[PDB]
């Protein structure tokens, strides 16, 4: 089971943002041992709330925790550079088992929102003759450093075979990721189309292929 | 003082075993449960299981339940993970944490259920490639056009373009490792159009750990 949480949520300094973290009766409702977990990227997790409210030593007052029926709130106020993390909520579940959360990055704004260039390149001819379609999205100078990448064969969803990146900062501050879609040329030639759907910030941006 | 040194870094086949190790100090190391935890790309957290330290019983997750076998040698302080029968899906950081605080048997459990301090994590890749060249396709378009450095193995790959001579709107983005285990990765130059036809634009693939130095026209 994973707990669902937003995939991302960004504030500027000082500011506060709020993190939910969504799970059952048998998990997050039915226990009061809930936990928070900061990590930072290419970093060490660190507990940062316990018992739904509690913090461990060394966490200020400013991180809080609390629940609604099933839900439980991650809230930081007064945000600080170091607060850009990806956030984890736990919770025990019956029976003797601990799920987590998928995840939630805060960003702390320094410099205005981006959306994403997004470029889309159908597969080769040249690949196809050797047997095989790669299907390539380029997401490019966006800010913060956060997105969602979905695809769509036709007007349904497609979740095999697709690969992406993590976001990559870029010399400007910005930052770049990728989506590779890998299908076999049947699979290609037997749709009228492919989407590319990059989603930052609230609002998703699309780039649609076809075959012919 | 609560210290967890883990193991460092692997690389592993298709098919092989994981093991990894994770050396308590700082603590009465028999009072402790000990969690491991793995970050896997897609995923957040992945909780894998617990194990008392008493008499080595353990939790397993229902996900690794006939797969993982979590040990300890209490002579040493020493934990052990061992993850059977690797597939793609494995490739993760995987983490070794100290409960929050003592189980008492029979009364509380409730510090059993908090990871409090961390290992510094084991970052695993699961991939049977062996040295490999990649095969380089042209993206066909200012415009925008490419190349794709498709299934090479190890990193890196180097890309430039009309042998060194076009730098100006070149973004070479950082490659993905695909469920085989390969990696690829795509050079972008933009152009300004009605230079297109006007001009011709190569890409020059570097893999030196397969020696291949490729050129691509891009049309």
């Amino acid at each position: 089971s994973v707990l669902t949480q937003p995939a991302s949520v960004s504030a500027s300094p000082g500011q506060s943002i709020t993190v939910s973290c969504t799970g059952s009766r048998n998990d997050v409702g039915g226990y009061d041992f809930v936990s928070w977990y900061q990590r930072h990227p290419g970093g060490v997790p660190k507990l940062i709330i316990y018992e739904i409210s509690k913090r461990p030593s060394g966490i200020p007052q400013r991180f809080s925790g609390s629940r609604s029926g099933n839900t439980a709130s991650l809230t930081i106020s007064g945000l600080q550079d170091d607060d850009e993390a990806d956030y984890y909520c736990c919770s025990y579940a019956s029976y003797d088992r601990l799920i987590f959360g998928g995840g939630t990055r805060v960003s702390v704004l320094r410099q205005p929102k981006a959306a994403p260039s997004v470029t889309l390149f159908p597969p080769s001819s040249e690949e196809l003759q050797a047997n095989k379609a790669t299907l390539v999205c380029l997401i490019s100078d966006f800010y913060p450093g956060a997105v969602t990448v979905a695809w769509k064969a036709d007007g349904s969803p497609v979740k095999a075979g697709v690969e992406t990146t993590k976001p990559s900062k870029q010399s400007n501050n910005k930052y770049a990721a990728s989506s590779y879609l890998s299908l076999t040329p049947e699979q290609w030639k037997s749709h009228r189309s492919y989407s590319c759907q990059v989603t930052h910030e609230g609002s998703t941006v699309e780039k649609t292929v076809a075959p012919t | 003082q609560v210290q967890l040194m883990q193991s460092g870094a692997q690389l592993r086949d298709p098919g092989d075993s994981l093991k990894i190790s994770c050396k308590a100090s700082g603590y009465n190391f028999i009072d402790y449960h000990i969690h491991w935890v793995r970050l896997a790309p897609g995923r957040g957290l992945e909780w894998m299981g617990w194990i008392d330290p008493v008499g080595g019983i353990t939790k397993y997750a229902g996900q690794f339940q006939g797969r993982l076998s979590l040990t300890r040698d209490t002579s040493t302080n020493t934990l052990f993970l061992e993850l059977s029968r690797l597939t793609a899906g494995d490739t993760a950081v995987y983490f070794c944490a100290r409960s929050m605080r003592p189980v008492d048997h029979g009364i509380d459990y409730s510090g059993l259920f908090v990871f409090h301090f961390w290992g510094r994590g084991s970052d695993v890749l699961v991939s049977s490639a062996s040295t490999k060249g990649p095969s380089v396709f042209p993206l066909a378009p200012t415009a925008a056009l490419g190349c794709l450095v498709k299934d090479y193995f190890p990193e890196p790959v180097t890309v430039s373009w009309n042998s060194g001579a076009l730098t100006s709107g070149v973004h070479t983005f950082p490659a993905v490792l695909q469920s085989s285990g390969l990696y690829s990765l795509s050079s972008v130059v933009t152009v300004p159009s009605s230079s297109l036809g006007t001009q011709t634009y190569i890409c020059n693939v570097n893999h030196k750990p397969s020696n291949t130095k490729v050129d691509k026209k891009v049309e």
